[PDB]
């Protein structure tokens, strides 16, 4: 946009405001990945456990 | 003379607020799923002329 | 385009004083430029097809 | 396997999609040019009369 | 090692494609405002056409016994036939500048895009090469040709 | 919902400044008509003035 | 029966635009800028004319 035509607008927060709440929702999710994958390593083990008592 | 002046001021605005319709209209249209939608350095800046409202 | 360049040509050769920056000479050339920027953009949308 | 299968299909349908929507807009621009061209070669003819 | 050098080599080439964007940048801001100096210029122009106009309109005007012609009403139409030819110039440069104007954006635009894919192929191994061999992340996955592509 | 909202922001910029234009455009008319008529009283004045010799 | 701006030029008076006709009757070109060109992919719809 040309010269003067530049402005600073609700639009201009608006958009920010979304980038950096997608920073936050984007570092909970890869937690949430983080636990999954803690609870399935816990359960093949015990798996094994299992089938050795067998 | 002056009335000349006024004229030709008149007529660059004009120019200018079409351009800026063009480009917002486009960027509306732009979507989801879009060919040229890319990634850049730092578009969290600021311009150089920094008009208020 | 042809035609319309024609008709604009010879009104040129007209001796002294009636020659005239007619609004004919107005609205050819208005519809010279025109029918240029019609064939860009038509020229523009074969290149998509 | 069945990931491939989608994907091809899929991107038969955008491209068909594409292929519409150009057509409607290209037809449209035809006819408008034509008429327009019409009225000022009217308008000329008039004028030089 | 063999990743790690893999990615530093990465991480240069990402280093020069940023800077050459940034004064890609800048260029274009140049441009764009020499492009607006010369419109107002262009602007200018328009004056002393009206002004000789009305000279040579006024000079015409007199009475019977004094109608003469020299230099002035000669010069005064050497100024005309200049002006015009100012304007059929200024409008053919005019021209030219946008379209330079519309080449640059392209190549800005092309090369963003590419050093776009850079960064996420980057910071996707970086994501991977914190593994190790106790850590978390590790399952059976099957092998599969895609695998091999 | 964050996407919807900044939709909507953008649409209404765009109205507005789409009714500026018009009243511009409007605005410049007039300027020609008053500029046109300003110029035939100057011509008309002027052979007034030519005839004040004889 | 004409516009005014056309009235102005069939004249003598120097004052008309250095330029070719009004603009206000015009759109997109005198020195337009955007132009925008829809890089063709296997993947992605094809959107021209994306001026709606």
């Amino acid at each position: 946009r040309s010269n003067v035509e530049l402005c600073r607008d609700q639009t201009q927060y608006g958009l920010i405001d979304e980038v950096h709440q997608l920073e936050a929702t984007i570092n909970t999710m890869k937690q949430k990945l983080a636990q999954t994958q803690n609870a399935l390593d816990a359960l093949f083990k015990h798996l094994a456990r299992i089938q050795a008592d067998i | 003379c002056l009335l000349q002046e006024i004229r030709q001021q008149l007529n660059s605005d004009h120019r200018d607020k079409m351009e800026t319709l063009e480009i917002d209209r486009g960027c509306l249209s732009l979507n989801l799923t879009s060919p040229n939608i890319s990634l850049k350095v730092n578009p969290t800046r600021i311009p150089k002329d920094s008009t208020t409202l | 385009l042809k035609v319309a360049q024609t008709r604009l040509d010879e009104r040129t050769r007209r001796p002294n004083v009636e020659l005239c920056r007619d609004m004919a000479q107005l609205r050819l050339v208005n519809e010279v430029y025109e029918v240029d920027e019609t064939i860009q953009t038509l020229q523009q949308r074969l290149r998509d097809s | 396997w069945y990931r491939s299968n989608l994907v091809s299909f899929q991107e038969s349908n955008s491209s068909r999609h594409n292929s519409e929507r150009l057509r409607v807009d290209t037809s449209r621009l035809i006819q408008d040019k034509y008429q327009q061209i019409r009225k000022t070669q009217a308008h000329s003819t008039q004028n030089l009369g | 090692r063999k990743v790690g050098e893999r990615l530093e080599d990465m991480h240069c080439w990402k280093s020069e494609l940023q800077r050459e964007i940034d004064e890609l940048s800048s260029e274009t801001d140049l441009m764009m405002a020499q492009k607006l100096r010369l419109q107002r210029a262009l602007d200018a122009t328009s004056v002393p056409y009206s002004i000789a106009t009305d000279n040579l309109q006024c000079r015409e005007r007199r009475q019977h016994p004094d109608l003469v012609r020299d230099y002035v009403e000669v010069e005064l139409l050497k100024e005309t036939e200049l002006i015009r030819n100012i304007q059929e110039l200024l409008k053919r440069t005019i021209g030219q500048a946008v379209d330079q104007i519309r080449l640059n954006r392209e190549h800005k635009e092309s090369c963003e895009m590419n050093w776009s894919d850079k960064v996420e192929v980057y910071n996707i191994d970086d994501t991977c090469s914190r593994y190790t061999n106790e850590s978390t992340q590790v399952q059976f996955y099957p092998h599969s040709s895609k695998f091999e592509e | 919902w964050d996407e919807h909202d900044n939709r909507t922001r953008l649409a209404e910029r765009i109205d507005t400044v789409n009714r500026w234009k018009e009243t511009l455009d409007k605005c410049l008319t007039d300027l020609d008509a008053e500029i046109d008529s300003l110029a035939q009283a100057k011509e008309s004045a002027e052979q007034n003035l030519q005839a004040k010799n004889l | 029966g004409l516009p005014p701006a056309y009235t102005q030029h069939l004249r003598e008076m120097a004052f008309w635009d250095p330029a070719i006709t009004a603009q206000y009757l015009n759109s997109g070109p005198r020195w337009g800028c955007m132009q925008w060109r829809d890089r063709q992919i296997r993947g992605k719809e094809f959107v021209v004319t994306r001026n709606q």
